[PDB]
């Protein structure tokens, strides 16, 4: 259902919360009533409804297919690029990437999308990141592999790697320090 | 000078003395035996035996009163036949 401000800008009127319990109770009564088309029409008029893109398959000069994607953490950002067919090498900034992430955690990271759509070692990806810390700069190259991976996976396995989180841009940053306290949250120590 | 055991007498039934004690109490109660021996445990003055018997009488009047309304006035909680108006 439309909320009450909805309904009260579409009737240019001020209403009050019991109003408006009584008019949606009234539509769903008219909804349990086999509201036939001539009716479902009319109460479409007060309802509000409630997909990852897949990026386009180009080719380079020698016709090797492969998909583009990009994708940002904290302050990183990353630019993936996913072959079609590849032997699971990974270069980051023209490094490997077990040399370039010395640490097992950012490795798993990288590895996460393609083991989730079991798809490790059928996919060559350049990788090219900045900014941030190493923490970031993982999270930031393993969405731009999921997305730029999202091409050339199904669309279930899209849609799994959606409700996953392997698709969904991480909203986490770093909350600015407030004045008169030293952290985002942590207020100084209470002088008594 | 009566017939002994034929007063405040239960015949226990297949042993359950629980229910019978139950049954003779619920008697007792009834015919207010307990309310007698509990109120004559100590002497209540005459003027406050008739405080409290007109005090009893008008809540009872009161409580019977207002059960009555109360069930007449019941019928009406039935799920409004205007809604919407």
């Amino acid at each position: 259902w439309l909320i009450k401000e909805e309904l009260e800008e579409m009737l240019v009127e001020k209403l009050s919360d019991l109003d408006y319990m009584q008019f949606i109770r009234l539509l769903e009564k008219l909804l349990t009533s086999q509201c036939g088309a001539a009716e479902e029409e009319f109460v479409q008029r007060f309802r509000r409804s409630v997909k990852q893109l897949i990026e386009p398959v180009q080719y380079d000069e020698q016709g090797m297919a492969f998909s583009k994607s990009e994708g940002k953490r904290k302050t990183a950002k990353a630019e993936a690029i996913v072959y079609k067919h590849g032997s699971g090498r990974i270069k980051v900034n023209g490094i490997d990437y077990q040399l370039y992430f010395p640490i097992t955690q950012d490795r798993e990271q990288l590895m996460f999308p393609f083991h989730f759509v079991d798809r490790l070692g059928k996919h060559d990806v350049t990788c090219t990141v900045s900014g941030g810390g190493r923490s970031a700069q993982a999270g930031a190259i393993r969405l731009a592999m999921a997305k730029a991976l999202c091409s050339f996976v199904t669309e279930d396995e899209v849609e799994w790697m959606r409700q996953a989180g392997l698709l969904t841009t991480d909203p986490r940053v770093r909350e600015r320090k407030k004045p008169g306290q030293e952290g985002a949250r942590r207020k100084f120590t209470w002088k008594k | 000078k009566h017939l002994k055991f034929i007063a405040r007498t239960v015949m226990v039934q297949e042993g359950n003395v629980e229910s019978a004690y139950r049954t003779l109490n619920r008697i007792l109660t009834m015919d207010g035996l307990i309310e007698d021996i509990k109120h004559r445990r100590y002497y209540e003055k005459p003027c406050r035996r008739r405080q409290r018997e007109s005090y009893e009488r008008c809540r009872r009047i009161y409580n019977m009163e207002m059960a009555r309304k109360i069930n007449f006035l019941m019928r009406k909680n039935r799920a409004d036949p205007w809604q919407g108006c």
